[PDB]
């Protein structure tokens, strides 16, 4: 049999993605999501985001994978600016206001 | 304890390469991680295919390294075994006329 | 000058593979150039990573080829050395009763 072991509470993703105001890209406030259980299937099912992108994880496998701490960066940039920031790609956003490892 | 080094060296080198062969499991080999499942649980398969190659190509090579070592090393033992079987036959079972073959 | 070919062959084959091993540095192995810095000079690293793999994978393999050759070749010498040490002990130090072992 399969015996997956997890340590529940609730993760406040709704506050992060539905904050009336978003911080500027150059200066942003890190938010710590911890001591809670997070479901990524509901976020994918809602599909509120115009596009779902995962450089690291797969969105379907996000539920299977476990992450001890979830940190969210909230910023507003143009759609072309979103394209500039990518792993292995140099972008104007990457050069000054924000950097992605 | 150094008289038996010849034996002791054989046993070590065997256990040596095994350790090395094991530690090769934990190497990235250019892949994103050394845990075969993480590449599967942190990457949609179509890309993860290319990743697992670098693991497989790395590991699969790393066996041929180990295997080739054993073949070569066994071929030494195979030579040493005949030396024994020669002594055992000539020296023990008979009396050797070969100067300094028996010591 | 051909009587010493046995020795002369050993020395050559050693210097042979070394030349080959060196010349492998100048091969592209699918990478854009054989100079490790040029790949770093021309290209931004994120892509140059994949390039240097083809150099490393190529070169790193090219060592194991050379190393494996030496192991195999040494195992021959290791066999020839015992033949000497056998002759030196039996033939020189003693007198050999083995027909045509000493010539
Ligand atoms: C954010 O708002 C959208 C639209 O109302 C909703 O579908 C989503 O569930 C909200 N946030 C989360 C991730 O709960």
């Amino acid at each position: 049999e399969s015996i997956v072991r997890f340590p529940t509470n609730l993760c406040p993703f709704g506050e992060v993605f539905n904050a009336t105001r978003f911080a500027s890209v150059y200066a942003w406030n890190r938010k710590r999501i911890s001591n809670c259980v997070a479901d990524y299937s509901v976020l994918y099912n809602s599909a509120s985001f115009s596009t779902f992108k995962c450089y690291g994880v797969s969105p379907t496998k996000l539920n299977d994978l476990c992450f001890t701490n979830v940190y969210a960066d909230s910023f507003v940039i143009r759609g072309d600016e979103v394209r500039q920031i990518a792993p292995g790609q140099t972008g104007k956003i990457a050069d000054y206001n924000y950097k992605l490892p | 304890a150094s008289a038996l080094g010849k034996l002791q060296d054989v046993v070590n080198q065997n256990a040596q390469a095994l350790n090395t062969l094991v530690k090769q499991l934990s190497s990235n080999f250019g892949a994103i991680s050394s845990v075969l499942n993480d590449i599967l649980s942190r990457l949609d398969k179509v890309e993860a295919e290319v990743q697992i190659d670098r693991l497989i190509t790395g590991r699969l090579q790393s066996l041929q390294t180990y295997v080739t070592q054993q073949l070569i090393r066994a071929a030494e033992i195979r030579a040493s075994a005949n030396l024994a079987a020669t002594k055992m036959s000539e020296c023990v079972l008979g009396q050797s006329k070969r100067v300094d073959f028996c010591g």
